């Protein structure tokens, strides 16, 4: 009866390959609520339930591709990253379809612009991201395994929140996959560019290197951490919600914006003085400033970071 | 038509899918080269789509319609009633021809 029923056997992380098609054209779509050059993200309904469908643009095909080609060959559930149901072909020109579990809370994003977080739901966002980015980063051998995954376009847009509190990570249109039948990596500046490490803006990253990939990732999520918490309440005090670097670059900011901020000058988010008067707001800073080494080979791991803000919860 | 048909078992000879029914199936489903890619077997849960609906690609509703109840049989569906051009990432490569082998169970 329900998707949960239908998703309780073989390969992938959504429906059997020929239902995808069956569920996708019993969905009715009812709002728009997320619209972007990616396309479109819908509210739909499927036997009377809840789902989200991205309808990409013509100009991101090929994300619909390497995205719908990541989660029908890897089991990627996990209650961090977002559940996939299907993806769809179907003329209405021909329309490319995504379909996830949907999630009314929307992104990270807007919800840290009119809310702020007490303790307990900082922490739960953040160690939330860190358990889903090491179970996207590792590597599992055998039959119940996965190859490792780095994301490439981590930001605060990209994350939903999730009612339970949690957070998943989503848009895997750009990631990239690493196992044992290691070829070349299938993939230089891709992502956002606001969240782009060092080593992406000055090209010096090795682009056969599956570890550099994860430590570009790390970068992006020390300034996830930073957006939160601003958010945390501490002693009375909040700060509003700003993306990183509000204050030195523009909206929509150039490579040589982000170039000269991150590499020529060496800046990173400034900690506010209020944090080090919160146990938790200090270690979290401590954290972040473990994300933006300009060196990558001194930055944690995501496996690190969820241990440590295990410890700190 | 780009679907082929070739019996494996008979069917009943006389009830054939209709309209608005629901098809009853197991299916094994094989790239030309015998890369099986789906099957409902596997899973021993049998698959069910509705006759005009458009709920599964053209070729295997096409043969489905042609078998009566209970014959079992070997669809070969070009690309063109299939997945074309663009595959399904992950599973179908471009211009595949499929194989499925399809029982016939029911129709509801
Ligand atoms: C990216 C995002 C999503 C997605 C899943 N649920 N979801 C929900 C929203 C959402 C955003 C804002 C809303 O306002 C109320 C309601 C829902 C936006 N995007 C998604 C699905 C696939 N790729």
């Amino acid at each position: 009866s329900t998707l949960a029923d239908l998703l309780d056997s073989g390969s992938g992380s959504g429906l059997p390959f020929l239902v995808q098609r069956t569920v996708a054209r019993q969905i009715t779509l009812l709002e728009c609520v997320g619209k972007g050059r990616y396309g479109e993200v819908w509210r739909g309904s499927w036997q009377g339930e809840n789902v989200a469908v991205k309808i990409f643009s013509s100009r991101d095909e090929k994300s619909w591709f390497r995205e719908t080609e990541l989660y029908n060959t890897v089991m990627l559930r996990h209650e961090n990253i977002l559940g996939f149901i299907a993806s769809d072909m179907t003329s209405r020109s021909t329309q490319l379809w995504l379909i996830t579990h949907y999630h009314e809370m929307g992104s990270l994003y807007d919800y840290l612009q009119l809310t702020t977080l007490d303790t307990v739901s900082c922490l739960r966002i953040v160690l939330s991201i860190a358990s889903g980015l090491a179970h996207l980063h590792i590597e599992i051998f055998g039959t119940q395994g996965k190859p490792a995954i780095a994301h490439r376009d981590l930001k605060s847009k990209n994350i939903l929140v999730k009612k339970n509190g949690q957070c998943c990570i989503a848009d895997l249109g750009l990631a990239v996959m690493h196992s044992q039948s290691t070829n070349q990596l299938d993939v230089p500046r891709v992502g956002t560019k606001r969240y782009m490490a060092p080593e992406v803006l000055d090209e010096t990253i090795q682009v056969d290197c599956f570890d550099s990939y994860k430590r570009v990732d790390i970068w992006a999520f020390g300034l996830v951490l930073w957006e939160v918490a601003r958010r945390m309440v501490s002693n009375g005090i909040v700060e509003d919600y700003k993306p990183p670097f509000y204050d030195v670059v523009p909206n929509d900011p150039s490579f040589e914006d982000m170039r000269k901020v991150v590499c020529v000058d060496q800046q990173r988010p400034n900690i506010p003085n209020r944090w080090f008067s919160d146990p938790t707001l200090t270690s979290l800073a401590k954290l972040m400033k473990e994300c933006w080494y300009q060196n990558p080979s001194a930055r944690l791991t995501a496996l690190r970071i969820k241990k440590t803000l295990t410890k700190i919860d | 038509m780009g679907v082929e048909i070739e019996t494996i078992s008979p069917g009943d000879g006389r009830t054939f899918p209709k309209k608005g029914q629901t098809c009853v199936v197991h299916y094994t489903g094989m790239l030309q080269n015998g890369k099986k890619f789906d099957s409902s077997r596997d899973r021993n849960k049998p698959f069910k789509f509705r006759i005009g609906k458009q709920e599964v690609i053209k070729g295997f509703e096409e043969g489905a319609a042609q078998m009566s109840l209970g014959q079992r049989a070997k669809l070969t569906c070009t690309p063109d009633v299939a997945y074309g051009a663009t595959g399904h990432p992950g599973v179908i490569p471009p211009n595949a021809t499929l194989i499925f082998d399809v029982e016939l169970l029911n129709l509801e």
